[PDB]
């Protein structure tokens, strides 16, 4: 029964694979060869963050971009004041490994995980002057690769043992799980809208969940390697996703099929990160070699280089305003870019 | 005719100049501070000072030969900080010998007890004990003043050479008894090259330059050579400190 | 979170005296403290500062030269020395505490209070309408006055209220000038441009008779107003 | 066998979907990019005075 | 210029401060990863000396503070989160000599360990436990059973020799790494000592390192 079982699989993907290719009128190049180029963007450093003793692993933007929090590997989590480059607060971890960090939309609260299979939430406004623990998520069982809040009392998580959670943040239960995937999970975005959200899982592919009905959607199959980054496109129709295999692509939600891909002959090393602008024209990917680029999400022609770094950047993002982006590296500084 | 000497140094003091003032920026700016990178950059910037003072020192020979040099206080300025620049260098290639010594013999002490201020103090005192010496070398160059002269620079030699061959035979057998990589003799050979160049460029300007206070003659053909070998030396020692 | 003060009494002129503050309930270390004074009938006096890690010891003029301010940590204490008392220092002193960093709310909590009695280029705020007649149910609107513009270059405007009931310690309401602050009701508004501000309080009840004072935080010398009062 | 049922009732589900064609999503992608064109300080500079860095 | 942004500069200042002297503290303090076989001796290492994630355990001797991570518990693709370790001062490593199922299993993480692109110079430790039970066991059954191309004497010193020389010789580059050895016994605790000499040496290597000798 075994190998029948299989035998339906594999023909109902190539059903699948036979419908997405009638769909396939035209490629995105084609469309876009007529619009203009970007032609050539230099942005410039204008602040640089120091204190951080390690490695810093992830950032996130302040919903007012103004405030931002980063994570190092020293058992440090620092809230910086971007424009005067001043610290706020400097909140010491349990654990020193900390793999992921976020910003709660409110500015109330800021979570982080790591290697201790645990995501704690830490209050920023308590009325005793100093940050708390205010709650321990303690159901995984594995490495915590990402976290982003939908509100300020739920949370969705993402681990290494392959399966997706929906915490609620009072009562400290697993709403919802997630499961489906093969390989571990790395990297997790939420849509504009947030009923919806993705994840590329190291199996070569990225899934789309439903938020309050808890089953995968949609499933997409095009890269060679493991997914590091995702990030969903402003408007919510599309994504972008990072491989180890060097080369970026993007998909959209309703054609079902790979739209393009982005790579170039002298780049052998994977992306780490992604992030759109506020238009959506601008790919800008955080790459292993030292340096991030500048992508043309339409023409699929890179348009820009930052190389203020000299170790591997690990965390890359773009403020909701759209006024500058910030990016950190294994070297312990953080460069705002304008 | 000028002697091809001025020539050769006045072609190998704009380089080391340059190199100089890179290593400067460098350990100023883009690295960060450990305790042998405070005494690599006060060794690079009193060999800039001195090489800076040399390659001025020559013009004006080149002047008074050739062209002129009715200057007064710029040029006394100038061999003060010349003869300053050159005790500096001395002392502190000696600190630092003693303080890859230290690290390798006690390491425990080295990476658990010392004090984070205890390279500027050394330094700071070096720089004291330097300015000392040159002003009193200054105020005197008659009998009396050469014996000043020749009783400080002796002490000076006979305290600091001994203590930097010491340190530097201690450090190369204690590597040897317990390195058990194979390719380590590359340090090997770094250390010894080290040793060449402080003896080779230690003697001569200093023991010379104490038996010119004493003589104002002999030096038949030496002088010259002397003040290329001990410049040859501030251009070198960037590359031996910090590059190798 | 309280402060309780002690140490006040009645002194002869020319004397000295030492009042002491004492925290408890949150990290005194990371609050600056201040020290404010009432008289007998009058307003409130801003008096000595003290910032956390005892590195700026801001004084007042009337005072400077024979006061001394001082803090412990460890011991989570305040301290005030007084020398060469005179007349005019007969009143009540406060205990405050203030956190500044980008968002926060200084003058937040204060103290109880201690009374002391001896026997026998800066910025003015106007507070003109001493007196309000109002009933229940009524909107009021309050007024204010400063001599410069406290609009600084950074977007900020730092003016601030504070509502002193009867037989009580004052509480903060509103935080430069629009921002409201933590556990008060929400019908408390206020609002208005560089070099003239406006209170406002809509659907009046109870417990909200009293004095209400202005105050200014662009400069050294802090400098309170007369204050306006409410009456039924 | 256990997650072969659940695996194929999974395929199956997505199988069943409507699918627009891919000249309509490249449309709606370039609609919304350059609609939104002069929103992007990064896409095109801002004067010093605005600027907050 | 600043109306009470002065305040905030000063607060900022004093974070730097206690910052920068928490640093000081936690570079004074070295780092060993803890891995082996399940099931093997690698609490019991722990256990000899006076001593879900990351297991982190702390101990001191002789004025220096020791840090032990086990991260054996983790059960997910090491590709993806070994590159935490770079900076660790040793890879304390332990095989068990009985069981004797456990072994081709333990050369190959061994050989994966040594020649991972991270730890190209770090100095691996390698501990043999379970020596009598082991002693036994040969005795009892021959080693020859995992071991077919086997041909040596059914001997304890020759089994021991062999088996050590068969995990020595997976390490490629000989020139950079400094891989030890050491028969740990159930009694007289000797590990911490066999542990602080590894990293006596690794603390000189580093000197160098700093000074710019090499
Ligand atoms: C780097 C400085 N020295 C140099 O360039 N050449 S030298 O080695 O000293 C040299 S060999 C030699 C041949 C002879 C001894 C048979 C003569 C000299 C020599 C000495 C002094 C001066 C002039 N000088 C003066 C000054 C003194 C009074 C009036 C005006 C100038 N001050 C100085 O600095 C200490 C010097 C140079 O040493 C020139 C040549």
């Amino acid at each position: 029964e075994l190998d029948q079982l299989r035998q339906e699989a594999e023909q109902l993907k190539n059903q699948i694979r036979d419908a997405r290719k009638a769909c396939a009128d035209a490629t995105l190049s084609q469309i876009t060869n007529n619009i203009d180029p970007v032609g050539r963007i230099q942005m410039r450093t204008r602040r640089t963050l120091r204190g951080h003793l390690a490695k810093i692993y992830a950032m996130h933007w302040g919903t007012d971009s103004r405030l931002l929090v980063s994570a190092s590997q020293d058992g440090k989590l620092i809230i910086w004041d971007s424009y005067t480059t001043n610290k706020v607060h400097a909140i010491p971890l349990r654990s020193s490994w900390v793999m992921t960090c976020a910003y709660a939309p409110s500015g109330n609260y800021v979570a982080c995980g790591g290697l201790d299979n645990i995501c704690s939430i830490y209050n920023l406004k308590t009325r005793e002057g100093n940050v708390r623990v205010s709650r321990e998520l303690a159901g995984h069982t594995g490495y915590l690769s990402c976290c982003r809040f939908l509100d300020d009392n739920q949370i969705v998580t993402s681990s290494g043992d392959t399966t997706c959670a929906l915490w609620d943040i009072e009562t400290g239960q697993q709403t919802t799980t997630f499961t489906g995937h093969t390989g571990d999970v790395m990297s997790l975005s939420l849509a504009p809208d947030t009923r919806l959200f993705v994840s590329g899982a190291c199996d070569a592919s990225a899934k789309l969940w439903d938020v309050r009905e808890g089953m995968c959607r949609q499933t997409f199959t095009g890269h060679e390697s493991d997914i590091n980054a995702i990030c969903f496109f402003p408007n919510g129709n599309a994504f972008a996703t990072g491989s180890d295999d060097a080369t970026c692509r993007l998909f959209d939600l309703r054609a079902d099929q790979e739209l393009m891909t982005y790579s170039h002959d002298n780049i052998i090393c994977g992306i780490t990160s992604v992030s759109f602008s506020k238009s959506g024209r601008l790919l800008l990917a955080g790459y292993d070699d030292f340096n991030c680029n500048v992508w043309d999400a339409l023409k699929a022609d890179r348009a820009g280089v930052l190389a203020g770094h000299d170790n591997r950047v690990s965390c890359l993002g773009v403020t909701d305003d759209g006024m500058a982006v910030a990016t950190g590296s294994w070297d312990s500084f953080l460069k705002i870019w304008n | 005719q000028i002697p091809i000497v001025h020539w050769v140094i006045m072609s190998i003091s704009p380089v080391g100049f340059v190199e100089n003032g890179i290593l400067l920026w460098f350990l100023c700016f883009r690295m960060r501070r450990n305790p042998f990178t405070v005494y690599i950059t006060h060794l690079s910037i009193a060999d800039i000072s001195l090489l800076f003072c040399i390659f001025i020192l020559s013009i004006d020979y080149a002047l008074d030969y050739e062209l002129s040099s009715g200057h007064y206080y710029t040029i006394v300025t100038l061999s003060v900080t010349f003869l300053f620049g050159y005790n500096t260098g001395l002392y502190l290639l000696t600190a630092i010998s003693v303080e890859r010594c230290l690290s390798v013999l006690y390491p425990i002490w080295y990476r658990c007890h010392r004090p984070k201020y205890q390279s500027a103090l050394v330094c700071a005192l070096l720089w004291a004990l330097s300015c000392l010496v040159t002003t009193m070398e200054y105020v005197m160059c008659r009998n009396d003043c050469r014996a000043v002269i020749i009783f400080i620079a002796i002490l000076s030699f006979l305290v600091f050479t001994p203590l930097m061959l010491v340190s530097s035979t201690i450090l190369v057998v204690k590597i040897r008894k317990n390195t058990w990589a194979s390719h380590s003799s590359k340090l090997y050979i770094v250390i010894m090259v080290t040793i060449i160049i402080f003896l080779i460029f230690a003697m001569p300007m200093r023991l010379l330059y104490l038996l010119y206070y004493e003589y104002w003659s002999t030096f038949g053909n030496l002088h010259h050579i002397s003040l290329l070998f001990s410049t040859i030396n501030s251009s070198a020692n960037p590359f031996i400190y910090f590059f190798v | 979170v309280q402060l309780v003060e002690s140490g006040g009494g009645l002194v002869q002129p020319g004397g000295s005296r030492k009042l002491s503050c004492s925290a408890s309930g949150f990290a005194f270390s990371s609050f600056g403290m201040h020290w404010v004074r009432q008289a007998p009938e009058k307003g409130l006096e801003w008096v000595a500062y003290i910032s956390s890690g005892s590195g700026t010891i801001y004084y007042a003029d009337t005072v400077k030269g024979r006061f001394t301010i001082s803090r412990d940590d460890p011991k989570n204490t305040l301290f005030l020395q007084m020398t060469s008392l005179r007349s005019e220092d007969t009143a009540m002193y406060y205990c405050v505490r203030s956190i500044y960093y980008y968002g926060s709310s200084p003058f937040d909590f204060w103290g109880q209070g201690t009374t002391l009695t001896v026997s026998s280029s800066d910025i003015v705020m106007t507070q003109a309408t001493s007196s309000v007649p109002v009933t229940p149910g009524e909107s009021v609107s309050i007024s204010c006055r400063s001599s410069k513009s406290l609009l600084h270059s950074n977007g900020n405007t730092y003016l601030y209220w504070f509502l002193q009931r009867p037989g009580q310690s004052p509480q903060l309401l509103i935080y430069r000038m629009s921002n409201l602050a933590s556990g008060v009701p929400d019908r408390f508004s206020g609002s208005g441009s560089g070099t003239a501000f406006t209170l406002t309080i809509s659907r009046l009840e109870a417990e909200d008779v009293g004095v209400y004072y202005c105050m200014q935080h662009l400069e050294y010398p802090l400098t309170f107003g007369a204050g306006t009062k409410l009456e039924l | 066998i256990a997650q072969a049922r659940k695996l194929v009732e999974q395929l199956k589900m997505e199988a069943n979907i409507d699918r627009i064609k891919v000249s309509k999503a490249a449309a709606d992608l370039m609609a919304y990019c350059e609609a939104h064109a002069k929103e992007d300080p990064l896409l095109t500079p801002v004067p010093a005075s605005e600027n907050p860095f | 210029l600043s109306a009470e942004d002065k305040a905030a500069v000063e607060r900022s200042k004093m974070i730097d401060r206690n910052l920068r002297e928490d640093g000081e503290k936690a570079a004074r303090e070295v780092k060993l990863l803890l891995l082996g076989a399940d099931n093997s001796g690698k609490s019991t290492i722990v256990k000899q000396m006076k001593i879900t994630g990351i297991v982190e355990t702390h101990f001191t001797f002789k004025d220096l503070h020791f840090k032990m991570f086990d991260v054996g518990g983790q059960r997910s693709e090491r590709k993806k989160w070994i590159h935490c370790f770079e900076d660790v001062a040793a890879i304390i490593f332990c095989v068990d000599l009985s069981d004797y199922n456990r072994m081709h299993e333990s050369m190959k993480l061994f050989d994966s360990i040594c020649n991972n692109k991270w730890f190209t110079d770090t100095s691996i430790i390698l501990f043999l436990n379970k020596k009598d039970l082991f002693e036994e066991k040969i005795k009892k059954s021959p080693l020859t059973i995992c071991y077919q191309e086997y041909a040596g004497s059914n001997t304890y010193e020759e089994a021991a020799a062999y088996i050590q020389c068969q995990f020595e010789d997976l390490n490629k580059r000989k020139d950079t790494k400094e891989i030890y050895t050491h028969f740990t016994c159930a009694t007289d605790t000797k590990n911490a000592q066999f542990i602080f000499d590894a990293v006596t040496d690794v603390i000189i290597k580093n000197n160098l390192k700093d000074c710019g000798l090499f």
